[PDB]
C-alpha cells in the first residue's frame, strides 16, 4: 500500500467528476458486477397509495439524488495483459483452454496518439503542401509584384506601359473606359502602387 | 517518513491563512449570508397604487398568454423540445 | 403516474396477487396497458419482479405437461447482426465486454 | 457504449413492447436522477435576474 | 462568479433548497367527497361522467375572423399579378408573403377544436380521469389526468374560478355555460404539457353531475359504495358522431 | 543562409547593457507570478510525483495559483522575493551579456552579412551563462527558498525579508561563505542549456516558415512559440534539479528527502518517480518562458528600429 | 547579445508569383487608430441599444410581477407609459447605459479591431466567391481568444455593484454609480476579485465573438449570389444572414453560461459531496459530453437569448455599415492583378 | 526477455529466435554431443 496512489489521502489527484463511482481497475473481465436494478422513492414512490384518498402524488416535487456518472471504459493494465498475451515458443501447445478468462479482451489505452489522430487532416495537408512546397515555392508565399523594369523590359514594360498611358493614346482609352487607370507610378528610382490597386509593394532588391 | 505505507506531515501541502482572501468586509458578508441566508429577502421599490393598473392578487390563467410556449418540461426534470406545439408549429415551414 | 386501482387489477385477472398488482401500478404504465400487462404476465407465469438486462429480458416460471415447475429465460436478441449483439456476462445493458475472438473454441 | 435497442430489437409482440417500455422508463429515469426536478428549474429560470437599482419596498 | 455576493442570489438558492428538502413526491389532501350513491361501474372498471360530440356541434369551415384572413388571399394575389401601384421587382414580391401566412391561424383553431373533451370517465379510487378526444382528422387521443391537477375558470373564462363554490351547473344537473378548465400538468401523446386548457361545451350530456363536479373541482373521489355492471356494448375503434 | 545575416548596425556595449537591463526588469516584473507557481507547484510535487492518469497527469498551475491566493495575501503574496530575483536577475544579464559582447566583438567576422555559426555562438553562450550563474547563485537561492517558505511547514521555514537579509543569515546560521553557493552547478547546467536551447530552435522554424509562406508578421512569434516550446522541454529538468537543491535545507530531519549533489538529487527523483517528474510544471515554465521572451523581444526590436531608422539604414537592413 | 534567446534577423532575394492579389494584403484603412476608432463605436452604439432594452424588460417583468400583464392595446399602452416613470427604471437606465460604454468600448471594441486586423488582408476573388476560407479560421480563432477575457472584469464589477445595493446599510459599500464602483473594487477587493473563476464568461465571449465574426463573414460572401446572380434584396440577405449569425452565437455560447445554474444554484443532496466540486471547466464538459440538449437548453430565451443576441446583431450591422466586414476585390487578369498579361486575351 | 528470464533454454534448442540478454544455448558453441 502507497498512500500516494490514493485519492482519498493524496490531494495531488485530480478526481474526475465524469468517473465517479466507476473504477476501471475493478473490473471483471469479463465483466460480472449488477450496478443497477429498480430504483424507486425518486419519483415513484414505493409504498401503497393507489386507494389512497388523502394522499395525492406530486412527481414535480423529485428530490435531487447523487448524479450518476455513465459508466466508464475498461482502461488497460499494461503488465497484466503483456503477461497473458505473452505465450513461450517451443513450449506451449497450439490450444485454447476451457476457461473462458483466456478470452483476448480489449482495453482502452493512453489517448495521446489520437490527438495527433483528430489534427491528422491538418497535418497531412501540411506535409503535402508545406513541407513538400508543392505546386512551388512561391505559391504559399505572400505575393509581391515584380520591381521597376525586373528582371527584365520584354517582361516587366513597366517604364513603356508607363508612357503608353501618359500619351494621348492612354488617355484617349482611359476616358473611352475600356482601359482602366494607372496602377503604379515611376518615383525616384522606384515603382510604387497606389493603395487602391490592392496589392502589395514590390520587394526590395537587397 | 521514507515509508508510504503511512501518511506523514512532512508531505502535507496546505498554505497558511493570514486574512480573509477579500478582505474583512467580503468576511463579515459571508458571515451575515451564512445566519441570515433566508430570513433576509430584500425586494425591488415599485409603486403600490397605479392608477390603470389592476393589481396582481391571483394567479392567471393560460388563457391570458400572448404567446403560447413550444418546449416543455417533464415532471422528473427532462426537457422536451419536441411537442404536440412544435408539431403544429413545423406545418407552415416545412410546407413552404 | 395515475395509477389504477390494484383491487380492480385483480378483479380483471382473478388469479393474480395483490402484491403484483401494486407493483404493475408503480410501473409507469397507463391503466388500461396496466391490466393487459397484468393478465399477460398471469397467462404466463411472468416474474414482473425481474430488472431487464443484456443477459436477459425476462423469466418465466411454468409447469409442464409432466407437473415439473422449468424456467424459461428470453435472451436478449439483435437484428441480424452478431456485431451489435451484446455479448455480455453481467446484468448491465452496457456493453462493456469487447472480443477480439467472437468464436473463442472455434 | 449502450445499445438502443435494450436487448428487444424488435416489438413483435405487445408483451415485449411492455418489456421495453419498462426498461425505457427505468433508464430514463436512472439517467434523469442526477438534475433537478420541474418546479425548481423553472423557479430558477424564472427568478435568475437580480439586477435591480433600488429596494425596500 | 461565486465569490460575488448578491442577496437575491442567496435567497434564491436557500429557497431552492428549502423547498427540495421540504415538499416530497408524496403529499397529504383532505379534498375527498363521498358521492351519496353507490356509483356503478362499466365493465372495464369505469364510470362514464361526460359525452359530447364538439366537432358535430361546432363551426369548422365559415369560421370568424378566419374567413376574413382567407378572402385577402385572392386581393394579394391579384396585386401581385397587375403591380397596380408600379413597385419594383422586390417590393411586388414581398406581396406574395401572406398567401403563405393567412391559413395559420384557421389551422391553430381546428387543432384548438382537438381540445374540447369528447368523452370523459372516472377510474376505480376517483384518483385518475380518463379524457378522450378527436382531432378534425379522426385522430383519437386518449389521456389519464390526476383529479388534483383540474382548475375550472371563470365563466369569462379570464380568471380561476374558486374551487370550493363554483356555480356552472344548472339546478338539474347540466351545464349552465360551456365550461373550462385547466389542467396543471397533461400527458398527451407519452409527452407532458403545461397548463393545458381545455373545455365541456354546454350542448353536451352530463353524468353523474356530482363526480363531474368532484372532478372539476378536484376532490378525490371516495368509490367505496360501488357496483360492477358487465355491459359489452362499446368495441374498439368505434364509430360516434364525432367526424 | 551563411551569408543571411544583416548585421548592419551593431549596438555598444553601454547601449546593449542598458536596454538589457531594462527590458529584462520590466519582462521579470510581468512574468514573476508565474515563476512563483511554477516553484510552488515544484516544491509541493517533490517527493511524490505526478499521479494523476492521462489527462490530468501533472499540476494544475490555475489550481496552484488559486490555493495561493486564497492565502489572503492577494496578487502581491505572489511577488514575494521578487526583490532578491530582480537582483539576481539583473545581475546575471550583466555579467552575461558583457562576457558574450566581449567574446562576440574578439571573434566576430568581418562581413556585415555574415554571422557566427549557431555552433559557436551556442558555445559562446553557454559559457557566458554558466559563468553568470556561477557568480550569482546566491540571488537565487535566496529567492528559492523564500518562495518555498510558503509551501514548506513553518518549523522549516528561514523566513528571510529580503535578499540582503538571507544572504546574511545564510552565512552565518550556516556558517561559511561556501553556504552561498548551494546549487550553483545546477544553477549552471540550467543555465548553460537555456542559453543553447533557444536560439537555435527560434531560427530553424523562422527560416522554415519564411521560406514556406514567405515574409509576414507573424512568423516570428510562430518561431518564439517553437523555441520556447522546445527551450522548456530542454530545461526543466535542471530547473527542477535546481530547484530541489535549493529548497533542500541544511538540517537532514528538516528535509523531507535529502540530497547529496545534483547526480543525488536526481537518482533520488528518478527512483521516487517515473522520468515524468522531472516535467512537473511544464505548463507554467512554458508560459513563463513565452512571456518573458515575447516582451523581451518585441521591446528591443522596437527600440532596435528605432535606432537604425534614426541612424538611417535601409528599410531592408533594418 | 540582449538575453539567452537571440532574434536573428536575416535578408533574403527578390520573389514574386504570376498573380498579386486573392492572397494577403493589409489594406490601407487597417490602422491601429482607425480600426479601434470603429471597432469603439460600433460597440458602444450596440452595448448602449441592448442595455436600453435589457433595462426596459427587466423593468417591465417587475411591473408585470405585481400587476396583471396588458390584456388589449390600450393597456399594453399604459402599462409601458408607467414602465417609462419608473424610478427603477430610471437608474438601471443610467447605470446600464454606463455599462454599455465601458463594455462596447473595452470588449466589443476589441474585438471588432482585433478581427479587423488579423482578417483585413484576406482578399475576396473577383467574379466569383472566396474559397479558401479555412485561411481565415485561425485568424477568428486567434482573435476570438486574445479578445476573450475583456469582458469578464467589467461583468464582474456590474454583478458586485447590483449585489452590493441588495445588502444592509452597514455591509454595503455605497457605490455612487458603477463607474465609481469599477474605480473601487480593483482598490479595495483586488484585481483578482474580478477575475477569478471567469471560464464561464470567458468561453461565452469566445464562442459568441468566433462563431459570430466568422460565421457573419463567411454568409455575406457565399450567399452573396443571392444579390449578385438572383438580383434579391442585398440589405434584406445581410439582415438575415445577421440574425442567422446572431442565433447560432446565442446557441453556441448559452450552455457554457448555464454551468452558473448547475453548479451553484442548484440544490446540493446532503450528506454526499458537490457533482461537479465547484468547477465551472467540469461542469462545461460534462456539459459538453452530456446526452441531451435540451436539460442545459432549458431557459435559453428566458435567460440570456434577448440579453445578448440584439446587441450581437446590432454590432454586425454596425460593424458591416463602418466596413469593418469589407474587402478588397480587384480584377485577377487586371493591371496589377497579374504579371503575365500575354495570355489574359489570347 | 530483458533482465528477466521467461523462457526455459533447456527446452529451447537455440535462445537467439528473441534478442535478450540473459540466455545461452545449453549446447553452446564447440558443443558436439557425440556418441
Ligand atoms: C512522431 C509522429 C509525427 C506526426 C505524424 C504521425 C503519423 C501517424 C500515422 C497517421 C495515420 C494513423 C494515425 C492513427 C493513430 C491512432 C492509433 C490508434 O488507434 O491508437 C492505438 C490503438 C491502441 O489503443 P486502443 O485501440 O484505443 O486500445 C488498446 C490499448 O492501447 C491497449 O492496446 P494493447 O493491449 O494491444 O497494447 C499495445 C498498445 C499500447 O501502446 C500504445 O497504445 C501506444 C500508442 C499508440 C502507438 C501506435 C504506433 C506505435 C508504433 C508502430 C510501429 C510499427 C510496428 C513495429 C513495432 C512497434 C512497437 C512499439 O499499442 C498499440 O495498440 C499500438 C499498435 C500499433 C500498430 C501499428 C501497426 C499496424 C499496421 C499499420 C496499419 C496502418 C498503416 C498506415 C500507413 C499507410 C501507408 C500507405 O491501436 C489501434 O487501434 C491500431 C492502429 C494501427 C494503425 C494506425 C497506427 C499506426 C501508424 C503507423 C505509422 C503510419 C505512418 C504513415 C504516414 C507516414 C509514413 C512515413
Ligand atoms: C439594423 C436593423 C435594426 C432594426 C431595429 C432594431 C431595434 C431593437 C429591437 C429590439 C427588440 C427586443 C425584443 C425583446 C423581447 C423580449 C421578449 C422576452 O423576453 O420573451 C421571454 C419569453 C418568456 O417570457 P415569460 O415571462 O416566461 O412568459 C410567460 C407568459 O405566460 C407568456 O408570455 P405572455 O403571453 O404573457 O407575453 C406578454 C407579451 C407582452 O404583452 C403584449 O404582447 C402586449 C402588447 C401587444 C401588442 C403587440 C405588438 C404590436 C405591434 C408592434 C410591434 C413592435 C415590436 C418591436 C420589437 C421588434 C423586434 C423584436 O410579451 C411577449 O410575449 C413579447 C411581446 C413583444 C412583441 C411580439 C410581437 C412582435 C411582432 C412584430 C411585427 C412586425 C413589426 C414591425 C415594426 C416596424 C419596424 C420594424 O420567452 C421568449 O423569449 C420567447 C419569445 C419568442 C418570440 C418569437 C416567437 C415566434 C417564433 C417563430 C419564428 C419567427 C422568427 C423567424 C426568424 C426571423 C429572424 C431571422
Ligand atoms: C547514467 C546517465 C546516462 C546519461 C544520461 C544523463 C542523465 C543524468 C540524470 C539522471 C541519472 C543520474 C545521474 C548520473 C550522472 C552520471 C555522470 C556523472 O557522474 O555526472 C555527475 C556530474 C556531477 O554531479 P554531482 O555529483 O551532483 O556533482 C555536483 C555537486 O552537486 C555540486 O555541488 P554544489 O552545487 O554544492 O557546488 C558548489 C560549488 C562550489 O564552488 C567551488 O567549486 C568552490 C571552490 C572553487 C572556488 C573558486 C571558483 C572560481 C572563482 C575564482 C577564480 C580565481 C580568482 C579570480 C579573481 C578574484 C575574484 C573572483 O562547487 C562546484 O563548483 C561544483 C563541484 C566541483 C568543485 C570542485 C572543483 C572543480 C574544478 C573544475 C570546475 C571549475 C568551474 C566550475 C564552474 C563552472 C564554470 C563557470 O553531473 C553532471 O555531469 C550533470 C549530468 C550530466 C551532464 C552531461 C551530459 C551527459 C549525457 C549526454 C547525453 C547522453 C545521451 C545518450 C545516452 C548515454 C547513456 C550512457
Ligand atoms: C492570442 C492567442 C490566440 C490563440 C488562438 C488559438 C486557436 C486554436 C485553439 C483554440 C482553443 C484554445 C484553448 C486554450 C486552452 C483552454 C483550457 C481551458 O479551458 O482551461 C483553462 C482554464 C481552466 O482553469 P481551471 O483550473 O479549470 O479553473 C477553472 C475556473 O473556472 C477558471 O480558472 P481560474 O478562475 O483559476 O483562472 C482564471 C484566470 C483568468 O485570467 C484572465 O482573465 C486572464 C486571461 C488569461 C486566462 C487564461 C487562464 C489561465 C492560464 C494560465 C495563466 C495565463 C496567463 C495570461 C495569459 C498568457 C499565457 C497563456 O485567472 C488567472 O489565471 C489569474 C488572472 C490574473 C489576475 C488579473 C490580472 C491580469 C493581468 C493584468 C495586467 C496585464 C494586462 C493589462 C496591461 C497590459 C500592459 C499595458 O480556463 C480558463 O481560464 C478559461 C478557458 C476558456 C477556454 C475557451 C477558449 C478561450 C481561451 C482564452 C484564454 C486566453 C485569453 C487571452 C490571453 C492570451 C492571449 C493574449
Ligand atoms: C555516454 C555519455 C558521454 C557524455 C560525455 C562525452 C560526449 C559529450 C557529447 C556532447 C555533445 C554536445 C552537443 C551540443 C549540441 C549540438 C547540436 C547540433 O549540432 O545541432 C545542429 C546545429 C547546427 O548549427 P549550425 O551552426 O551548423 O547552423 C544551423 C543552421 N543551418 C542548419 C541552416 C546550417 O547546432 C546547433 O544548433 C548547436 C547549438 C548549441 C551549441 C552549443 C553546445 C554546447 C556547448 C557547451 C560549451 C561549454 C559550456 C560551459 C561548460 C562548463 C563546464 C565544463
Ligand atoms: C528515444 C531515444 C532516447 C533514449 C531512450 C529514452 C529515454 C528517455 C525517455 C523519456 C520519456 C519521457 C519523459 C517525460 C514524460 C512527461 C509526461 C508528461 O507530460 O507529464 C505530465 C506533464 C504535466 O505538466 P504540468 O505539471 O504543467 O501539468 C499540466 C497538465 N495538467 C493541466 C493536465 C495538469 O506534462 C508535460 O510536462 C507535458 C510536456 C512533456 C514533455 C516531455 C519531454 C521529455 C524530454 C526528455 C529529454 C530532454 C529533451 C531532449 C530532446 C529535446 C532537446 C534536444
Ligand atoms: C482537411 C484539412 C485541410 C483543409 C484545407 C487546407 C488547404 C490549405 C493547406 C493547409 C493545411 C494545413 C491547415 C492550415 C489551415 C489554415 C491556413 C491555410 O490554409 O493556409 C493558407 C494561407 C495562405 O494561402 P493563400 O496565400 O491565401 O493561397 C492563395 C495565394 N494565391 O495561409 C495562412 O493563412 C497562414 C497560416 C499560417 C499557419 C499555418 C500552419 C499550418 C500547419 C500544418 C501542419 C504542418 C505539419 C508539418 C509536419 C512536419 C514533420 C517533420
Ligand atoms: C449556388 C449554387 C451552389 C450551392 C448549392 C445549390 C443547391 C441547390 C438546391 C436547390 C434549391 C436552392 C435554389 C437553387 C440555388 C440558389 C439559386 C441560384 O442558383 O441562383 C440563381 C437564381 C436565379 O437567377 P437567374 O435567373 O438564373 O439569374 C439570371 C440573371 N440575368 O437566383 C435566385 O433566384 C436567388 C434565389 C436564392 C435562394 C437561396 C436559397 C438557399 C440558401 C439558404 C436559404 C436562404 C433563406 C433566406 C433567403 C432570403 C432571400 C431574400
Amino acid at each position: 500500500y502507497d498512500w500516494r496512489d490514493d485519492p482519498k489521502v493524496n490531494k495531488d489527484i485530480e478526481e474526475d467528476i465524469r468517473d465517479r463511482g466507476w473504477h476501471p481497475e475493478t473490473y471483471d473481465f469479463p465483466y460480472t458486477k449488477k450496478h443497477d436494478d429498480w430504483v424507486f422513492d425518486v419519483t415513484m414512490p414505493s409504498q401503497n397509495y393507489q386507494t389512497d384518498l388523502t394522499v395525492n402524488i406530486h412527481p414535480e416535487n423529485k428530490k435531487m439524488h447523487v448524479m450518476k456518472q455513465v459508466m466508464r471504459q475498461s482502461y488497460w493494465d499494461a503488465e497484466h495483459d503483456m503477461a497473458h498475451e505473452y505465450d513461450y515458443e517451443s513450449e506451449d501447445l497450439d490450444f485454447q483452454c476451457e476457461s473462458f478468462k483466456s478470452q483476448h479482451f480489449r482495453k482502452k489505452g493512453p489517448i495521446s496518439q489520437y490527438l495527433i489522430l483528430g489534427l491528422l487532416p491538418i497535418l497531412y495537408f501540411g506535409t503535402e503542401f508545406f513541407y513538400n512546397h508543392y505546386p512551388d515555392e512561391d505559391y504559399w508565399r505572400v505575393a509581391h509584384p515584380p520591381p521597376l523594369d525586373y528582371p527584365d523590359t520584354d517582361d516587366t514594360d513597366d517604364t513603356e506601359t508607363f508612357k503608353d498611358y501618359k500619351s494621348f493614346t492612354g488617355r484617349r482609352m482611359v476616358d473611352t473606359g475600356i482601359v482602366d487607370p494607372l496602377w503604379y507610378d515611376i518615383r525616384e528610382g522606384k515603382k510604387v502602387y497606389y493603395d487602391w490597386a490592392g496589392v502589395n509593394q514590390p520587394m526590395e532588391d537587397i | 517518513q521514507l515509508d508510504f505505507s503511512h501518511f506523514d506531515k512532512a508531505f502535507e501541502n496546505k498554505y497558511d491563512i493570514v486574512a480573509p482572501e477579500f478582505g474583512d468586509l467580503h468576511q463579515k458578508r459571508a458571515e451575515f449570508i451564512a445566519k441570515n441566508q433566508g430570513t433576509y429577502r430584500p425586494v425591488p421599490l415599485v409603486p403600490n397604487n397605479i392608477k390603470g393598473l389592476i393589481p396582481k392578487t391571483c394567479r392567471l390563467p393560460a388563457t391570458r398568454n400572448w404567446y403560447r410556449r413550444t418546449s416543455s418540461f417533464e415532471r422528473n426534470g427532462f426537457f422536451n423540445i419536441h411537442t404536440p406545439v412544435l408539431n403544429t408549429k413545423m406545418i407552415p415551414w416545412l410546407l413552404f | 403516474y395515475c395509477q389504477m386501482d390494484p383491487e380492480e387489477i385483480m378483479r380483471r385477472v382473478p388469479g393474480i396477487t395483490r402484491k403484483e398488482a401494486e407493483f404493475i401500478t408503480k410501473l409507469g404504465l397507463s391503466p388500461q396497458e396496466q391490466v393487459d400487462f397484468a393478465y399477460i404476465a398471469y397467462n404466463i407465469g411472468l416474474d414482473i419482479f425481474y430488472f431487464t438486462n443484456q443477459m436477459f429480458v425476462a423469466r418465466q416460471v411454468v409447469t409442464n405437461s409432466k407437473g415439473e415447475k422449468v424456467e424459461v429465460l428470453w435472451n436478449a436478441q439483435c437484428y441480424e447482426d452478431i456485431a451489435q449483439l451484446n455479448v455480455g456476462f453481467a446484468p448491465v445493458l452496457e456493453s462493456v465486454d469487447y472480443h477480439w475472438e467472437i468464436f473463442l473454441w472455434a | 457504449s449502450t445499445s438502443t435497442t435494450l436487448g428487444l430489437p424488435r416489438w413483435y409482440k405487445r408483451i415485449s413492447y411492455y418489456i421495453f417500455k419498462i426498461r425505457y422508463l427505468q433508464h430514463t429515469k436512472s439517467k434523469m436522477n442526477g438534475i433537478p426536478g420541474s418546479t425548481v428549474r423553472l423557479m430558477l429560470i424564472n427568478r435568475h435576474f437580480v439586477e435591480y437599482e433600488v429596494y425596500e419596498k | 462568479l461565486n465569490h460575488v455576493q448578491n442577496m437575491l442570489e442567496e435567497n434564491l438558492k436557500y429557497d431552492a433548497q428549502k423547498y427540495n428538502d421540504e415538499v416530497a413526491v408524496i403529499q397529504k389532501t383532505s379534498r375527498i367527497y363521498k358521492p351519496t350513491y353507490t356509483i356503478e361501474f362499466n365493465r372495464e372498471g369505469e364510470v362514464l361522467v361526460y359525452s359530447a360530440d364538439p366537432i358535430k356541434n361546432s363551426v369548422v369551415y365559415f369560421k370568424y375572423p378566419y374567413v376574413l384572413y382567407e378572402a385577402a388571399i385572392p386581393l394579394f394575389i391579384w396585386a401581385w399579378i397587375y403591380n397596380p401601384l408600379e413597385l419594383s421587382k422586390n417590393a411586388v414580391n414581398s406581396l406574395l408573403i401572406y398567401p403563405n401566412i393567412a391559413w395559420i391561424p384557421r389551422m391553430w383553431y381546428w387543432r384548438s377544436l382537438q381540445y374540447k373533451i369528447q368523452k370523459m370517465y372516472l377510474l376505480r379510487g376517483g384518483k385518475v380521469a380518463k379524457i378522450e378526444t378527436q382531432s378534425l382528422a379522426g385522430d383519437r387521443f386518449t389521456s389519464w389526468v390526476e383529479t388534483y391537477q383540474f382548475h375550472p375558470l371563470t365563466q369569462d373564462q379570464k380568471n380561476f374560478d374558486n374551487q370550493d363554490n363554483a356555480e356552472f351547473l344548472e339546478d338539474e344537473g347540466q351545464l349552465k355555460y360551456e365550461l373550462g378548465v385547466q389542467l396543471d400538468n397533461l400527458q398527451e401523446m407519452g409527452t407532458t404539457s403545461q397548463d393545458i386548457v381545455i373545455n365541456f361545451m354546454k350542448e353536451g350530456t352530463v353524468h353523474h353531475p356530482e363526480l363531474f363536479e368532484a372532478i372539476v373541482k378536484g376532490y378525490n373521489i371516495d368509490t367505496s359504495d360501488y357496483v360492477i355492471n358487465t355491459a359489452n356494448n362499446l368495441r374498439a375503434r368505434e364509430g360516434n358522431h364525432n367526424h | 543562409m551563411n551569408y543571411s545575416y544583416k548585421r548592419y548596425w551593431e549596438p555598444s556595449t553601454a547601449e546593449v547593457i542598458g536596454l538589457s537591463l531594462s527590458v529584462n526588469t520590466i519582462s521579470a516584473a510581468l512574468t514573476y507570478p508565474i515563476e512563483f507557481v511554477k516553484v510552488r507547484s515544484q516544491i509541493r510535487t517533490e517527493g511524490v510525483g505526478i499521479r494523476s492518469k492521462n489527462l490530468y497527469m501533472g499540476i494544475n498551475p490555475n489550481k496552484v495559483f488559486r490555493e495561493i491566493h486564497a492565502t489572503g495575501n492577494g496578487l502581491r503574496g505572489f511577488y514575494q522575493g521578487f526583490e532578491s530575483h530582480l537582483i539576481g536577475r539583473l545581475s546575471y544579464l550583466f555579467i552575461r551579456n558583457l562576457t558574450y559582447k566581449i567574446i562576440y566583438d574578439r571573434t566576430k567576422p568581418v562581413k556585415a552579412h555574415n554571422d557566427l555559426s549557431h555552433r559557436e555562438k551556442g558555445v559562446i553562450a553557454g559559457f557566458a551563462g554558466g559563468l553568470a550563474a556561477f557568480l550569482t547563485s546566491p540571488a537565487d537561492l535566496v529567492n528559492t527558498r523564500t518562495i518555498a517558505e510558503g509551501g514548506k511547514p513553518k518549523e522549516w521555514r528561514w523566513g528571510y525579508k529580503g535578499l540582503m537579509d538571507g544572504i546574511n543569515k545564510i552565512a552565518a546560521t550556516e556558517g561559511g561563505n561556501a553556504a552561498l553557493f548551494r546549487g550553483s552547478y545546477a544553477n549552471v547546467l540550467r543555465a548553460v542549456i537555456l542559453n543553447i536551447s533557444l536560439t537555435g530552435p527560434f531560427d530553424y522554424l523562422n527560416e522554415k516558415i519564411w521560406i514556406t509562406f514567405g515574409d509576414m508578421t507573424w512568423n516570428k512569434y510562430a518561431a518564439l512559440l517553437w523555441a520556447s516550446f522546445w527551450g522548456s522541454v530542454a530545461t526543466l529538468p535542471f530547473d527542477n534539479i535546481r530547484t530541489r537543491l535549493y529548497a533542500q535545507n541544511a538540517d537532514p530531519t528538516k528535509n523531507r528527502l535529502t540530497y547529496s549533489g545534483w547526480a543525488d538529487a536526481a537518482k533520488k527523483l528518478i527512483q521516487h518517480e517515473g522520468i515524468s517528474g522531472f516535467y512537473v510544471g511544464f505548463y507554467a515554465f512554458y508560459i513563463r518562458t513565452f512571456l518573458y521572451a515575447w516582451t523581451t523581444v518585441f521591446i528591443t526590436d522596437k527600440i532596435t528600429s528605432d535606432w537604425k531608422r534614426k541612424a538611417g539604414l535601409k528599410e531592408w537592413q533594418i | 547579445m540582449f538575453f539567452e534567446l537571440e532574434d536573428i534577423k536575416r535578408r533574403h532575394s527578390l520573389y514574386w508569383d504570376i498573380y498579386n492579389v486573392q492572397g494577403w494584403v493589409r489594406r490601407p484603412d487597417s490602422t491601429l487608430y482607425n480600426n479601434v476608432k470603429r471597432g469603439v463605436t460600433a460597440g458602444v452604439v450596440a452595448s448602449l441599444v441592448q442595455e436600453n432594452i435589457t433595462a426596459l424588460v427587466e423593468n417591465c417583468k417587475l411591473l408585470a410581477t405585481k400587476y396583471e400583464k396588458p390584456q388589449n392595446l390600450r393597456q399594453a399602452a399604459t402599462f409601458m407609459k408607467e414602465v417609462f416613470k419608473l424610478e427603477n427604471y430610471r437608474k438601471a437606465v443610467w447605470n446600464r447605459s454606463q455599462y454599455a460604454l465601458c463594455i462596447g468600448t473595452f470588449d466589443i471594441g476589441a474585438r471588432l479591431a482585433t478581427f479587423r486586423w488579423l482578417n483585413n488582408g484576406w482578399q475576396r476573388v473577383f467574379a466569383g466567391f472566396e474559397f479558401n476560407f479555412v485561411r481565415k479560421i485561425p485568424t477568428t480563432m486567434l482573435a476570438a481568444l486574445f479578445t476573450a477575457p475583456f469582458s469578464v472584469p467589467f461583468e464582474l464589477a456590474r454583478m458586485a455593484y447590483y449585489g452590493d445595493k441588495t445588502f444592509p446599510k452597514e455591509l454595503q459599500r455605497g457605490y455612487s454609480s458603477y463607474l465609481s464602483a469599477l474605480a473601487r473594487i480593483p482598490f479595495e477587493e483586488g484585481p483578482y476579485f474580478l477575475f477569478k473563476n471567469s471560464f464561464p464568461l470567458i468561453i461565452r465571449n469566445f464562442f459568441q465573438t468566433f462563431t459570430l465574426f466568422y460565421t457573419y463573414d463567411f454568409l455575406k460572401d457565399k450567399a452573396s449570389f443571392a444579390w449578385r446572380v438572383g438580383e434579391q434584396n442585398e440589405y434584406a440577405c445581410k439582415m438575415i444572414i445577421a440574425g442567422i449569425s446572431t442565433y447560432l452565437a446565442a446557441v453556441f455560447s448559452y450552455p457554457w453560461m448555464v454551468t452558473r445554474e448547475m453548479v451553484d444554484f442548484w440544490p446540493k443532496v446532503p450528506g454526499a459531496p458537490c457533482t461537479f466540486n465547484g468547477n465551472y471547466r467540469k461542469a462545461a464538459v460534462w456539459i459538453w459530453y452530456h446526452e441531451f440538449s435540451g436539460n442545459y437548453f432549458a431557459g435559453f430565451f428566458t435567460k440570456y437569448f434577448w440579453k445578448a443576441s440584439p446587441g450581437m446583431f446590432l454590432t454586425l450591422m454596425l460593424a458591416d455599415k463602418v466596413g469593418l466586414f469589407d474587402q478588397t476585390t480587384v480584377d485577377n487578369f487586371g493591371g496589377a492583378g497579374n504579371n503575365s498579361w500575354e495570355d489574359t486575351f489570347v | 526477455c530483458i533482465y528477466q528470464a521467461y523462457q526455459n533454454p533447456l527446452r529451447h534448442i537455440n535462445t537467439g529466435h528473441n534478442p535478450n540478454n540473459v540466455y545461452e544455448d545449453i549446447v553452446m558453441l564447440g558443443d558436439y554431443p557425440v556418441q
